[PDB]
DNA sequence: TAATAAACTAAAAAC
DNA sequence: GTTTTTAGTTTAT
């Protein structure tokens, strides 16, 4: 299926108003938000459409004429000439190039405004799944002077939660703080939470509406179902989630020379005498050793990978501390309780998961991803909720699916006689580690490869100026680095290597 | 590297008496040296395998001139093992009706290592032992086999019915494999007290302190890889210099400590009649995707990308040009953190480096070993910038101390970019209005997760002893593999057997535990109702 | 030379 | 059925 987003912009004169910050206006914060969802949306081959809408314009384009509503672009697959187009309204030159072709400040009706984003839900050629709107603006009443158009857009937006159409608020900064209770408490759509009235903090910085329309950006997607066995009669249902996936480079696609057109390839398998078509019960499998040639068949080379049904076996509860974190084998997944299948999975999941906190104690399973497969020894390591000053959920709750080797797995090396350094030479390198102290983030460092990759087709697709060769931010900072440590590289130096080196 | 083994096997009376429940030592024995033999022979290494029975009937050795030695035989002499050996093993090798000693036979174990290691290159020798310890035996020739074994530069180990601890389970629940029970220690006579006390001193002689270690049960060398511990191939080293700056560089060498293993044959789709792979070929047509499917020949076929919903072509040429490039290898510091910044969850890779110094370099063990304590005694740790060679893509990584008695080390696991992670919110559940457990819920749970313990506390010092050590039990899928490989050429005509039950036994936790859980088990039934759902 | 990682093919399962 | 992921090969640096 196919997720749509439309992403709703306010015009309104605050928007272009950087009210005491030393941050960018949130106009300028908005557009820049945008491009990043549209580039990333291509970085992952993600087919989900999207749209760009303003409102509060002077000059407006619908199919309905409504007044004050620009649609930029409509519901379509993010390209290299709507990420341009995105561009030319991107800071302080890009504010003069919007006013200058659209208008800013004008009046304008919410109620009128939702008519023209639901209209673009319905113009879609496609199948859908999600309908999304995503509102920008901060402005937390823009109708308290005017009751026949604030009962209009709360009637337009309780229309939309009943047609199926989900709406988001990226509130931004307000001299005083944004208030959600004045008007838009009744035009988001919530249901899930759990009477908590959380909802993400107003945004004042690009770092944080991004990360809050991140977080909305792409939903939910299970890598598996499983069933979690306490034993053989008590199972609950759980949800294989992987939060890290080292993201490649897309794979090359054939094409037409005459017609850039995408080819199709089929492989199919004939006997090399005959040439007809090999049905797979015409064929087996071999493995030869020395002289000898060992013949399967191919049900029997799955068979004997057959051990576990596909699921998690619970072996038992062992404490934190046990498990070793230089044992790491493959990227860890999450495991969250999948209420759709097994009824009651959550309660029992909550259960497990309050007590292993409470013991530090993780539960020791027996894993299976898919048939045919063996298996292999995991640990469900209990996971607290985190949120942030913004409340953006750092940590979701559930269990860390840590992945444990088998005894094949280890590899050793050779010992040395242990050298060890002295408490003269350790200190020198302490005053090191600490002038080279800094923040690590989990999202700090861009993929060099990636980047340049993108870079080029960007630069091919458009054909505007060359390609530039991106900064590769994984090479330290060493004219930094030096200046930074002083002559505590020259010291550290005499204390361990010898003029004889 | 190439190395010899003799396996010295006990065939004896006794070897067929045991308690009952658990197997004989003469079955758990030759399961041990099935496991062993099947792993070399289908791995194909150069290792060669020497078999030497004592307890026989018969005689038959090149010592047994002079009514010496009796009942001690060669069954298979110094070569490559091969699917007659393990037939034997499976079939042919019966047991013995007299008793040897076991001292005699390890001289005539040494004496096939001495007499046909001749000419050939091994790094390694090595005899393994299988005896039950239960037979008289001279002991005058003590220090004439350690004076043997030390100038031949010979190893030694020690594989018994019985651990060399101590067992608590009264005959109790005994499963070959299992974890926990492992032959009464109250069922063994003072003859194999006599016996135990030698091999301890005779591993101590060669070993040192750690010569015990050397003494393993047939029951534990199931779920272990100690039987090939001797003889392990030697990990390769990565040489490359750890910069901080530019001034500053650090000789290392990095090896992978964890790293999976998987098959190590392919199988070959052949045909089923003439059973060769030449007979099978495949050929991949191109056709235009959209409408009217027309083929397209390879001299009208270009490369591209998709950029969203635009296709760019670019070949593999301009590919190459515009490609990013870097400089090549490299393990240059960015700069340290506090460990707790970098989470477990974040690690990335199928890989995990172990980094010491250059061998042999003094000055580098002193620079890195001032590294280490830093980042020991202040919390922290490093992330740095990890690049195989000038062809590999760049990665970021963390590396933090790893301080042990016999040697020290960084321990680098990589780290994701922005690309690699994902925001997938998801519903509180410690502010749940719905699905939070009632008192009599938790209790329940509570109590299950004590009974369940893969632990134990002794002698109450706060040390913990891992009653269920899932790291030190081999994969499965090999020795079930092996199991089928060996079963599909002695007997073709009979379908794959099943998978064995010392393999299950040593993956499920010790029967105490499953046990213990029973009445926890039925409480949770009772309290958690559960069902499926079927209506959308 | 082997060691190994970037590429690539095929099959399972979610949506 | 289509799309993402992963085990299983493949083949060059
Ligand atoms: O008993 P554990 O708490 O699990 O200790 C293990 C175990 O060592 P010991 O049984 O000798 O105490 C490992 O031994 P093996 O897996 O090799 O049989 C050893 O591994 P090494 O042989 O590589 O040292 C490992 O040490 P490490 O994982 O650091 O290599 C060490 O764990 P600790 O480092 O926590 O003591």
């Amino acid at each position: 299926g196919r997720d749509s987003l439309i992403f709703l912009v306010d015009a309104s004169k605050a928007m272009f108003e950087s009210q005491s910050e030393d941050e960018l206006t949130p106009f300028d914060m908005s557009i820049q938000c945008i491009q990043s969802v549209y580039i990333s949306k291509i970085i992952s081959s993600d087919r989900d459409l999207l749209a760009v809408v303003f409102y509060g314009t002077e000059k407006d384009k619908n199919s309905v004429n409504f007044k004050n509503i620009y649609v930029l672009q409509e519901l379509d697959n993010p390209g290299a000439k709507r990420i341009l187009e995105l561009d030319q309204f991107k800071g302080q030159q890009g504010q003069k190039r919007f006013q200058d072709m659209m208008g800013h400040g004008s009046d304008y009706s919410l109620s009128e405004v939702l008519w023209v984003c639901a209209n673009l839900f319905s113009d879609v050629q496609f199948k859908m799944s999600h309908k999304r709107i995503m509102l920008f603006t901060n402005e937390d009443n823009p109708h308290g002077n005017d009751s026949a158009k604030a009962s209009r857009a709360r009637t337009k937006a309780g229309d939309l939660r009943d047609t199926g159409i989900f709406l988001d608020l990226m509130h931004l900064k307000k001299p005083g703080g944004f208030d959600i209770s004045l008007f838009y408490r009744d035009i988001i759509s919530i249901a899930e939470d759990e009477d908590l009235r959380v909802h993400f903090e107003e945004s004042s910085k690009l770092e944080d509406l991004l990360r809050k329309v991140r977080a909305k950006e792409t939903r939910k997607r299970a890598l598996s179902r499983l069933k979690l066995k306490l034993n053989k009669d008590i199972v609950i249902s759980v949800g294989i989630y992987n939060l890290v996936q080292k993201a490649l480079k897309p794979p090359p696609i054939k094409l037409y020379r005459e017609t850039n057109e995408p080819v199709k390839t089929k492989t199919r398998t004939f006997n090399t005498s005959t040439g007809g078509l090999l049905l797979p019960s015409d064929t087996k499998r071999s493995q030869i050793y020395g002289s000898r040639q060992i013949i399967l068949e191919k049900e029997e080379t799955e068979e004997l990978k057959r051990f576990d049904d596909p699921g998690l076996m619970l072996m038992g509860f062992k404490p934190l501390v046990l498990l070793k974190k230089h044992h790491y084998l493959r990227p860890s997944l999450f495991v969250y309780p999948e209420e759709s299948l097994v009824i009651g999975s959550s309660t029992l999941f909550s259960a497990l998961l309050i007590k292993c906190l409470e013991k530090e104690v993780a539960a020791l399973c027996r894993y299976t991803p898919r048939r045919n497969i063996p298996p292999y020894f995991v640990a469900l390591v209990p996971q607290e909720e985190e949120l942030d000053d913004q409340k953006i959920q750092v940590t979701p709750p559930g269990f860390q699916l840590v992945f444990l080797p088998f005894a094949d797995d280890k590899r050793k090396m050779p010992f040395t006689e242990k050298i060890m350094a002295t408490p003269e030479q350790v200190g020198k390198m302490k005053a090191i580690v600490e002038k080279l102290r800094f923040t690590y983030r989990s999202d700090s460092f861009e993929n060099p490869v990636l980047q340049q990759h993108f870079r080029n087709l960007e630069a091919l697709a458009l054909d505007l100026m060359e390609p530039e060769q991106a900064v590769d931010l994984t090479l330290p900072k060493v004219e930094a680095m030096n200046k930074r440590l002083g002559s505590l590289v020259d010291e550290f130096k005499e204390l361990v290597y010898p003029p004889d080196y | 590297n190439k190395a010899a083994v003799v396996l010295c096997m006990d065939v004896g009376f006794t070897m067929s008496n045991s308690i009952p429940g658990i197997e004989s030592p003469f079955e758990q024995a030759k399961k041990v040296i099935t496991m062993f033999v099947q792993r070399q022979v289908f791995a194909e290494n150069k290792d060669e395998i020497a078999l030497v029975l004592f307890g026989t009937d018969g005689t038959d050795n090149p010592l047994s001139g002079g009514d010496q030695y009796q009942n001690i035989t060669v069954h298979r002499h110094l070569m490559l093992p091969d699917f007659d050996l393990l037939e034997d093993i499976e079939s042919k090798i019966q047991p013995g009706s007299q008793q040897a000693d076991f001292l005699d036979a390890l001289i005539v174990s040494m004496d096939v290592i001495q007499h046909e290691t001749i000419g050939k290159k091994f790094e390694k020798r090595h005899i393994e032992i299988f005896t039950d310890l239960s037979s008289r035996f001279s002991k005058s020739q003590l220090d004439i086999i350690i004076h043997s074994l030390k100038k031949c530069d010979i190893s030694l180990q020690f594989f018994l019915p019985f651990s060399l601890g101590k067992e608590d389970g009264s005959g109790g629940p005994f499963r070959l494999g299992g974890h926990g029970p492992s032959f009464p220690l109250k069922g063994i006579t003072e003859q194999q007290k006599e016996g135990l006390e030698i091999v301890k001193m005779v591993m101590i002689s060669l070993e040192g302190e750690d010569g015990l270690d050397e003494i393993y049960s047939f029951s534990e060398s199931l779920r272990k890889l100690c039987v090939f511990k001797k003889i392990e191939r030697h990990s390769i080293h990565w040489p490359c210099r750890l910069t901080i700056g530019s001034n500053l560089s650090i000789r290392i060498a990095a090896y992978k400590s964890i790293l999976q293993e998987r098959v190590k044959k392919t199988w070959t789709v052949v045909d089923a009649k003439t059973l060769k792979k030449e007979d099978i070929q495949k050929e991949t047509v191109y056709c235009l995707n959209d409408d009217d499917e027309t083929e397209v020949l390879k001299e009208d076929i270009i490369q591209g990308f998709r950029y969203g919903s635009d296709i760019v072509p670019f070949s593999k040429v301009d590919e190459e040009q515009m490609k990013y490039k870097s400089e090549g290898k490299c393990f240059s510091v960015l700069g340290f953190c506090k460990s707790s910044q970098v989470q477990r969850r974040f690690f990335m890779g199928n890989q995990v480096l172990k980094v010491f110094a250059a061998r042999d370099d003094e000055a580098a063990a002193v620079a890195l070993s001032s590294l280490i304590h830093a980042l020991d005694d202040l919390d922290m740790v490093a992330i740095v910038r990890y690049a195989y060679d000038k062809r590999a893509n760049p990665q970021v990584g963390v590396a933090f101390p790893h301080i042990k008695h016999n040697y020290e080390c960084l321990v680098y696991v990589q780290l994701p970019f922005m690309e690699d992670l994902r925001q997938y919110m998801f519903s509180s559940l410690k502010n749940s209005k719905k699905y939070a457990p009632t008192e009599a819920q938790l209790n329940a749970v509570d109590a299950l997760i004590d009974s369940m313990s893969l632990a134990k506390k002794d002698e109450k010092t706060d040390t913990l002893e891992d009653l269920f050590p899932t790291t030190k039990i081999p994969n499965p899928r090999f020795q079930r593999l092996f199991q089928c490989l060996l079963h599909r050429a002695l007997h073709p005509r009979e379908p794959l057997p099943p998978i064995q039950q010392h393999i299950w036994n040593m993956l499920n936790p010790p029967a105490e535990v499953t046990t213990k859980s029973q009445i926890p088990l039925s409480k949770i039934k009772t309290l958690f109702p559960l069902i499926e759902a079927k209506k959308k």
